[PDB]
């Protein structure tokens, strides 16, 4: 307000007490709390010298309050950002990610955050400006816990947004933030986390080199963390890697990742982790048969089975898949397990759920089960299908002769094939 | 059994 005119005239000023008073009350400006006069800042016409004082290597403390005032401004609306990105600050920005003072290094780490955060677009222009590697090469051993933060919270920005950046632009990442989701410290876990999470969301290949970063015992590790904030993404990344091909999920199945998912089904946790955890188990027991046998010996059945008869719809849906997977991969006798907890009626109940999706994989299952009893049958010379009596019993075989009257025609047919198969 | 795929701004003032 009343000290506007001598705060623009501070900034254009060129004597340096006055250009450190008048840019030093900008950045209080910027700072509060909420709706920071953002737009009013950029329309007093201060941004482009805020950016020549960045240059200023002989008044690292103008250079570091100039760069406070950027950085929130470009924490504003996309223009507000564009604004920065236009007065050539990113290149700027990524120099003095190699200045002598650590205030500076740590307000640049995060000016290209609030940069990159904007949108896969000006992510992608912070990257082909070579913001990654001097990002990295100022970490080290020695890195102060701000820093570390900051540089995690970036990396993350670096990493994060649809359409994925290209592999090759981030791979380098893939060492420190190994590194990183060592600390016990809640925010550079969360940040590493979730950029792992990003970078493991994709084909094999990105798998692979996530995996061979060596990170796979402590992401299972931080599926305990009492934290929702790390929890959430450890376990979307553990989720994102057993998507991959079967030796890719035994690097997860083999740091005793099936027991910690299970307690995340029995402890009381949030809805949307227990889907999670349930889709990832999914994965798994789309798996080969020692890999379903490791759901079975963690004694994830048992509650899956209880899960997909009493849960939540979106969590019934993630244990149908699951059971209806462990029986189209298990052996005979796996299958038999499943049914001795009890999977049928569940399956059986689902047959009416308007989710055609669901009601197929149910009947897929039912179908892998009723085959198993009928080689029970062969092999006894028997008179009935243990199996199918028991689908009889959960009042399974009226829903499957009413889905005769379904319009899906895959279902349909899929209805009479079985009810000509096993009740003809 | 069959392998399923996973079913804006983020910034920070100082």
């Amino acid at each position: 307000g009343s000290s506007l005119p001598a705060m623009i005239g501070g900034v254009y000023s060129d004597d340096n007490n006055l250009q450190l008073e008048a840019t030093t009350q900008f950045r209080k400006l910027l700072s509060i709390e909420r709706s920071p006069p953002i737009e009013e800042v950029i329309q007093s016409g201060v941004v482009p010298r805020f950016v020549q004082f960045l240059t200023r290597e002989d008044f690292p403390q103008l250079q570091f309050e100039a760069a406070w005032a950027l950085t929130n401004i470009a924490s504003g609306t996309s223009e507000n950002t564009k604004v920065v990105i236009d007065h050539g600050a990113v290149p700027i920005f990524v120099k003095l990610l190699g200045s002598s003072s650590d205030d500076v290094r740590e307000q640049a780490v995060w000016a290209l955050g609030n940069v990159a955060g904007d949108s896969p677009k000006c992510r992608d222009l912070v990257l082909a400006n070579g913001a990654l590697l001097p990002l990295l090469a100022q970490l080290n051993e020695h890195t102060k816990l701000s820093m570390l933060r900051n540089a995690t919270w970036t990396l993350s920005n670096f990493c994060r947004g649809k359409p994925q950046p290209s592999f090759e632009q981030t791979r380098p990442a893939l060492p420190a933030l190994a590194r990183l989701i060592h600390s016990n410290d809640e925010e550079v876990l969360t940040d590493a986390c979730w950029a792992l999470s990003y970078l493991s969301d994709g084909t094999n290949d990105k798998i692979q080199a996530v995996i061979e970063a060596g990170v796979c015992p402590r992401l299972v590790e931080l599926l305990l963390h009492p934290s929702p904030s790390v929890l959430i993404p450890a376990l979307r990344t553990v989720g994102n890697i057993v998507t991959g091909d079967d030796a890719q999920t035994q690097c997860i199945i083999d740091h005793q990742a099936l027991p910690c998912l299970l307690s995340l089904l029995t402890q009381n946790l949030k809805k949307s982790i227990k889907k999670e955890a349930c889709w990832t188990i999914s994965n798994i027991t789309a798996g080969n048969k020692d890999q379903i046998q490791a759901v079975i010996n963690a004694g994830i059945i048992g509650p899956l089975v209880n899960l997909l008869q009493t849960a939540e719809f979106d969590i019934k849906k993630e244990a149908a898949w699951a059971i209806s997977n462990a029986t189209s991969g298990g052996s005979h006798d796996q299958i038999k397990y499943l049914v001795s907890e009890g999977c049928i009626k569940p399956l059986c109940d689902l047959l009416i759920c308007p989710d055609i999706r669901i009601v197929t994989v149910c009947l897929e299952g039912l179908e892998n089960i009723l085959k198993v009893g009928e080689t029970d049958k062969t092999l006894a010379a028997g008179d009935v299908n243990v199996f199918s009596q028991m689908i009889d019993e959960a009042e399974g075989l009226e829903k499957i002769e009413n889905l005769q009257s379904h319009d899906n025609n895959e279902i349909y047919e899929k209805a009479v094939k079985i009810l000509e198969a096993y009740w003809m | 059994l069959s392998k399923r795929p996973r079913e804006s701004e983020r910034k920070r003032e100082r």
